[PDB]
């Protein structure tokens, strides 16, 4: 996931958003916390929290 | 309303931006450093 162009995507285990490779972002989950996806098609946006 | 009078007024805007300017103030790290004070 998020390696190609086919997928934006939030990794918790490093801190990364994936689309077309890797970059920093965020902040790693503990065990039982909660990410919320937000997607915006009117500002072509997404969100992580 | 503080943000009302800053849309509304031109003066308040500009010395706002000139405090920030001559004061070298960052704002970015103040909004950001929940993520840079936990130095991930």
């Amino acid at each position: 996931l998020g390696a190609d162009e086919l997928a934006y995507v939030f990794n918790g285990h490093r801190g990364q958003r994936w689309h077309l490779g890797s970059e920093p972002f965020g902040r790693p989950w503990q065990s039982g916390d909660v990410v919320g996806c937000m997607i915006d098609l009117t500002e072509n946006t997404i969100i992580f929290t | 309303e503080i943000f009302i009078y800053w849309s509304k007024s031109h003066n308040f805007k500009r010395e706002e931006q000139n405090f920030v300017v001559q004061n070298e103030i960052n704002n970015m790290s103040f909004l950001t450093a929940d993520s840079k004070s936990k130095m991930a």
